[PDB]
């Protein structure tokens, strides 16, 4: 079936690559990272976000008005 | 309308901290002298007491204190025996509907999983306990029952159990109300865990060894994927 | 390894004896509640528990038996503590039969399995069963109070 | 003047037969510092709370 | 000579499936789940393996027998609640494996989704009876409203119902029937689970991108083997959190009490794991009407496929697709909330709003708006 | 078996003996570390401070 | 277009496991069992599964549910006796397996013959906790027994046996935890024989004849579909004639009473498929000793492929071999017929005299037989 | 409090001693076996019990 | 790998047969069938039937000696 020996036609296509042992696990960790993390995070905060801050405004509407609808009624005894 | 429990301050609700042995001592001894003569902790033995808050002479005493019927002997009628660890603790009442009868129709819970079995806890437990108020205006209580806030509809058919000086501590810590109310719940929280202490050991040691590993298998991946991370591919058309 | 060696640890440890069956490990019998010359059995350790109050004569007759003329050497006085308590797990040791009491040639327990014949001392006395009955460690912690 | 990582490698994890038994000897004196190191931890943070600590009060 | 992991047989399905199979180089941490989902399983079985060895499947020692587990035997409370967090764990990882394959059009896989989904309909089952199986007053109920739903079945309702109860209600012969089954069904689920990596190995697994990765694949044993393994880690950590710290966060308090036939407990809410779709039950007042719904909510897993009509496969490169499946993950969010809360004024209208919106977004506003993304980059 | 009697292979027994010694020497630490045994960790400083 | 049949993942893997399998065109009716024992398994996990649905594993109420099952279950009585007769069953078609695969010459394929003999025991030991279930006096005293025996092993015996035990001797704990490991096994049983039969397709089957059949294979549907619904026909007649004209042929009646740990019932003696190994326990004086030789009684399959040393494969051109291998069967039956009975005078000698006949023909007299044969054919 | 009733249906025969022990005592440390599976339980069943009760 | 088509290598074997629906089912079933169970039973009772006629003398002297050994010996008694 799908091997390693017949899966695309390439061609001309050099890649280069180092030892395990002859490079670093973690190079430029953090001063790479944290700009990428937040580039990534400014991609997808307006995609993401959006729906859950509505959830919460839903979530926070909903208990606040179930809160108040277990309170008491004064308009019930006037009399 | 229902009051939700405040959360009380308990020596046992940090994230690595254990409980008060001496608490679960006085509050067994509250239980065994307040409430032992209507509620009930079926699962709860003596020989669970060994490692706890009494040493096992201890132990021993405190189960041979009180008589419970043994098998049928050779006549096949059944006797009483002075007890032994290896009992649990005597059932008040025979069956439940001996304790409703006894109490106004209201089946007196049992102990061993309450504050596992309520919402709140401790807290809810402490809360009802120390809680019982005079009904306000409007509030009309059947015969037989008693004004607690904090109970789910309010008439609870508990009298309140607890006072000052209600029982006289071994410790000789002074029997307050709050005193007692917190050293029962302790105990009773520790009726619900008794893996409480063990369950927090083991949960700082796997944190620890957590902190150990994750670092350290993260630092395997990234070696192992270092290849693939760096590897520059050209593209050379002729 | 720490960590493998703690989960296989605790989940081997599940299926050992759990606290109850090791609270049941030892149990308390009241000697006063057994007759003069009659073996009671009891459930000890998930197998019968022979405690036989044995009487005057047959401890006479028990010390009277020739040692060496016993399959395995074994005399009364170091059988037993008290002469007139005699206390031997239910088990025989030809397969592992739970004999019967005052049923043997000798007055002491016959297993029927094969037809094994034991003394009132536990001894093997007639049958296939290679050794006697064995006596677990007890004491005495009162006069009519014994613990196994 | 080879470092300590070069010695180790050269002396234990060269031949992965010596890496293993490094690694089960490891896992013994580990166990036992972790687990000595973790309760005196947890024993030091319930200090005053746990038996062991009251237990004495009631020894005989 | 030969290649023992090549030409064995045994070890050439192991090597095909685990070691020498062809893995795409940019599969993000979203795919670890799938492994993640087979841990759990064998957690789940090795767990309850040793649960069995002590639980009692009789309504006169269920519980006992469960006090005597967390009680009595030696880490037994370790064990069980292992195995409590661990089925909840199990629905999570589910979840964003599905989330997974909606987001990435992995369902274009056909058989694979299919086997997918055949594989949650039988985890929900099996999580639902061995809920069931402490006989508390949650499961007790919670079983109770479960199977009477079955009821709203036209002209056969009573009599499957009574037939699965085995009387006329839930009672010893329904415990030791769900015991039954929970025991027998994860074996199951494991069949099912050869066969679905049997489907998925046909293909390949896919990407991010949502393009064919067969220019640039790697072996996955030396880098997803210890990515997978780094992954089981994390769970693993979450999972002893759950079971060491708060142990029963995650469940409710009155499962703590017998069983009480002739007294309900203060609200009968299943597992978290259900609510949204028990959410869906309560929004249509008809019973047959809500029976019917929550049956769908799972069952457009498998119009989900035909229902794709983007000309791109995941949703990468589609920001307004985006957008809807984040609404759909928050209303599903909302969904479960509801499902926990109480049936009153704002909760009813709420619950009925988020299960339209529910639908509405899966079957109509995506192959809207997958069409409208087709017309604006030009195809 | 006699086909795997010669100098050859007493000098592939030479060669690997170590690797079978050490292999076994690993496998009887993991043994005793794994069961406690406590009949050679007893003897062992600092593991006998442990019960 | 292609064919869905040999062309579909699924319909691949059986097509060519039941469908275009090339068979030898000569196989006897020997050759059913196999297919026989795949069904006899299917069959208890059925019907063990329908007991499952009644049977509580607590020493209060295990003889009481399985009587429940016997006098209340609607056809609960059909199912127990069909799980009781298809046990008996299962063990005859895996005796007549193992004799076939001796006589033949089968064990040459070596890992199909080796995955063989875990499944062997495999099976003993899922029979052997599946008969305490019951937790009758034949059930307990047997069970005391069997296990009472691992306590002979060296250093680590007494600590095995209590571990197994789960306390001091055969309790509740061991009834639970023999229900669990007898609900699991036949699972992995199960497991067992797919990898069985992967190993076994790997070089076809073999013949009466032992030559190559590669000339005259015919494929496996047509023909030994239809050849093994009539064996499993003919094997569900006799089962059904034990369930319902004699359920307790087979069982012993004393197993009838409620477990009494406080006296043995007269006799003591395991199920027959287990006698003879019984039988050759007893033989020697010795308890490690007989441990040792009952375990070599079952793992001499396993050195039967190296005994060989016939220049023929199958016993049908070697009349000689023919007559030790029916000396064999003979002494197998003897020892059966010795493990029934008593320890007494002549039983005693017999059964010694059978144990050292049975290890003597397997390891000194077959191959000088054999070896005897090759001569007189000048090979 | 425990009570009697004039018995149904759904009863099961009624079990003449409260335990084992009561019917030891009451039969000279015999305890009389439960007769609900006694022919099945004998080797010779019904033939068993016919012998035994004429013999 | 085992599939029809490359199993084995065989030539010049000419094979003739006959439509199930051509054919009797059961042809000469006892007047060949009969005198064939004669010759395999003949060829395989003197492999077979000896060592289980052993087994049944076995068998009957065991439980005849068990019977005897059971039996009152009356020298035990005299005297
Ligand atoms: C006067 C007899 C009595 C005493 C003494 C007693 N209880 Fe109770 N208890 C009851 C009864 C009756 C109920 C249930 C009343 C009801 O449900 O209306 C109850 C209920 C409770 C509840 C709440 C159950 C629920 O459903 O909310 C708790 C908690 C509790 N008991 C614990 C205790 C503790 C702790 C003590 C010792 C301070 C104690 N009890 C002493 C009779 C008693
Ligand atoms: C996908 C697999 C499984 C899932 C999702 C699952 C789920 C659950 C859940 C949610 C519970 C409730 C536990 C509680 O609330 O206390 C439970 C209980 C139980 N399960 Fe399962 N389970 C699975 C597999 C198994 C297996 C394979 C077995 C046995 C071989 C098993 C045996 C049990 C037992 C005995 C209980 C009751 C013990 C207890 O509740 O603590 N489970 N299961
Ligand atoms: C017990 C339940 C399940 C198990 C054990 C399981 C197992 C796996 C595993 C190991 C993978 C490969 C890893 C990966 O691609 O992420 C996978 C992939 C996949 N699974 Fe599951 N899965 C389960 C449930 C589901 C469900 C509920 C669905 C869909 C509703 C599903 C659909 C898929 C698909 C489409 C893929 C391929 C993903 C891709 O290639 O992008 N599976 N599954
Ligand atoms: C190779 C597979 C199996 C074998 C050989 C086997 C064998 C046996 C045997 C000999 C008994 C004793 C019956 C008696 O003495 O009356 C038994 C009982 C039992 N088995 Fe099975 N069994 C198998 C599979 C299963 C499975 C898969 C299950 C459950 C899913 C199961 C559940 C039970 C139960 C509950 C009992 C007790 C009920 C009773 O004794 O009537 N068994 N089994
Ligand atoms: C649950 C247990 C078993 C099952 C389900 C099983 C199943 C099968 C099946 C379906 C076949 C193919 C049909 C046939 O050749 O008759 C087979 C063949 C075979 N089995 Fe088993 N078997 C089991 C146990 C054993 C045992 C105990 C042995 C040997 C000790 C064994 C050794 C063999 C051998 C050598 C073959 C190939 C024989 C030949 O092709 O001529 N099996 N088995
Ligand atoms: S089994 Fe006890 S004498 Fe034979």
């Amino acid at each position: 079936g799908r091997e390693f020996g017949h899966l695309t036609r390439m061609r001309h296509v050099i890649t280069y690559s180092l030892s395990p042992f002859e490079q670093r696990a973690f190079p430029h960790y953090f001063t790479k990272g944290i700009p990428n993390v937040l580039r990534r995070t400014r991609a997808c905060i307006l995609r993401v976000a959006p729906p859950f801050v509505v959830f919460y405004l839903v979530y926070t509407w909903g208990t606040q008005e179930f809160e108040k609808s277990k309170r008491k009624n004064p308009a019930a005894y006037e009399n | 309308l229902e009051l939700h429990a405040p959360s009380y301050p308990w020596s046992h609700r940090g994230l690595l901290s254990s409980l008060d042995h001496t608490s679960i001592r006085r509050g067994f001894q509250v239980y065994k002298q307040v409430c032992s003569s209507c509620h009930s902790m079926d699962y709860v033995a003596y020989r669970h007491l060994v490692g706890v808050c009494y040493t096992e002479e201890e132990a021993k005493a405190l189960a041979e204190e009180v008589e419970v019927q043994d098998g049928p002997n050779e006549d096949g009628e059944m006797f009483m025996r002075p007890g032994k660890l290896s009992d649990y603790f005597p059932k008040p009442y025979p069956n439940p509907e001996a304790a409703r009868a006894a109490n106004n129709g209201a089946l007196p819970p049992d102990l061993s999983y309450i504050v596992r079995a309520r919402h709140g806890g401790e807290d809810y437990v402490f809360s009802l306990l120390t809680g019982y108020c005079e009904p306000p205006t409007g509030v009309s209580l059947r015969e037989g029952l008693y004004f607690n806030p904090y109970f789910p509809g309010q008439a609870i058919a508990m009298a309140p159990p607890i006072y000052n000086e209600v029982l006289e501590f071994d410790d000789g810590t002074p029997a307050t109300m709050s005193q007692v109310a917190k050293d029962v719940c302790t105990f009773l929280r520790w009726a619900s865990e008794p893996e409480h202490d063990h369950r927090k050991r083991m949960g700082l040691k796997m944190l620890m060894m957590m902190g150990l590993l994750l670092p350290l298998v993260y630092a395997m991946k990234r070696h192992k994927w270092s290849v693939l991370k760096s590897r520059k591919l050209a593209y050379r058309p002729p | 390894a720490y960590a493998a060696k703690n989960a296989v640890s605790q989940f081997v440890s599940s299926m050992s004896a759990s606290a109850d069956v090791l609270a049941m490990s030892k149990i308390e019998i009241k000697l006063s509640d057994i007759p003069e010359g009659k073996n009671m059995a009891f459930k000890w350790r998930g197998k019968p528990l022979f405690v036989r109050h044995r009487t005057k004569k047959e401890i006479d007759q028990e010390a009277a038996v020739e040692v060496s003329q016993l399959r395995d050497p074994q005399h009364d006085l170091e059988r037993v503590k008290k002469p007139e308590w005699v206390i031997l797990i239910g088990v025989c040791t030809h397969l592992g039969c739970v004999p019967i009491a005052n049923a043997g040639d000798f007055g002491g327990y016959y297993c029927p399995c094969h037809g094994s014949h034991y003394d009132a001392s536990g001894r093997i006395r007639k049958g296939p069963a290679p050794l006697n009955l064995e006596v677990p460690t007890y004491e005495f912690t009162s006069d009519d109070l014994v613990i196994v | 003047a080879p470092t300590l990582t070069a010695r180790l490698y050269s002396l234990l994890f060269r031949r992965t037969s010596t890496f293993a038994l490094t690694i089960a000897v490891g896992a013994l004196f580990f166990e036992r510092a972790f687990d000595q190191g973790a309760d005196a931890i947890y024993e030091h943070i319930n200090q005053g709370k746990l038996w062991k600590h009251i237990k004495h009060k009631y020894e005989n | 000579m030969t290649n023992i992991r090549k030409s064995h047989p045994l070890m050439k399905i192991i090597n095909n499936a685990f070691i020498d199979l062809p893995a795409p180089s940019n599969i993000s941490s979203w795919w670890n789940f799938g492994s993640l989902l087979g841990i759990c399983l064998i957690l789940q079985i090795l767990t309850g393996l040793f649960l069995a060895m002590h639980y009692t499947s009789d309504t006169t020692t269920a519980f006992s027998s469960v006090t005597h587990i967390c009680r009595d035997v030696n880490y037994g409370w370790v064990i069980r609640y292992l195995h409590a967090n661990g089925a909840s764990m199990f629905f999570i990882c589910l979840f964003i494996h599905v989330g997974r394959g909606l987001y990435y059009g992995s369902y274009m896989f056909l058989e694979t989704w299919n086997i997918g989904v055949v594989l949650l309909f039988t985890v929900m089952a099996t999580a639902f009876m061995g809920y069931v199986l402490p006989w508390g007053q949650m499961s007790f109920w919670g079983a109770t409203v479960i199977t009477n739903l079955l009821s709203a079945i036209p002209y056969i309702g009573t009599d499957l119902v009574e037939w699965i109860w085995g009387g006329f209600s839930v009672d010893k012969a329904t415990l030791t029937r769900f015991f039954a089954f929970h025991f027998i069904l994860p074996f199951i689920i494991t069949a099912l689970a050869a066969v679905h990596l049997l489907f998925l190995h046909e293909t390949g697994s896919n990407n991010p991108t949502g393009i064919s990765s067969d220019m640039d694949k790697i072996p996955f044993h030396p880098y997803y083997t210890i990515k997978d393994i780094l992954g089981a880690l994390f769970m693993m950590l979450i999972l002893l959190i759950l079971v060491l710290f708060s142990p029963d966060l995650l469940g409710d308090p009155d499962n703590y009490t017998p069983a009480n036939p002739l007294n309900t407990p203060p609200h009968i809410k299943p597992e978290w794991y259900f609510l949204f779709a028990y959410a869906i039950l309560r929004s249509i007042p008809n019973k047959l009407g809500g029976v019917l719904a929550l049956v769908a909510s799972i069952l457009i897993l498998i119009l989900m496929p035909m229902l794709h009509t983007s000309k791109q496969r995941s949703m990468m490169f589609r920001p307004l697709s985006q957008c809807l499946f984040w609404m759909l993950v928050a209303d599903l969010i909302t969904l479960t909330w509801i499902g926990g809360q109480p049936v009153e004024h704002p909760f009813i209208i709420i619950g009925q709003l988020a299960s339209i919106l529910y639908f509405l977004i899966i079957l109509v506003l995506m192959p809207i708006t997958s069409i409208i993304e087709n017309n604006l980059l030009k195809w | 078996l006699s086909r795997f009697l010669g100098p050859r292979y007493r000098e592939l027994a030479r060669n690997w003996i170590p690797t079978a010694s050490m292999w076994g020497a690993v496998g009887a630490v993991g043994l005793v570390w794994a069961t406690d045994w406590r009949l050679i960790l007893d003897w062992v400083p600092y593991i006998n401070g442990k019960f």
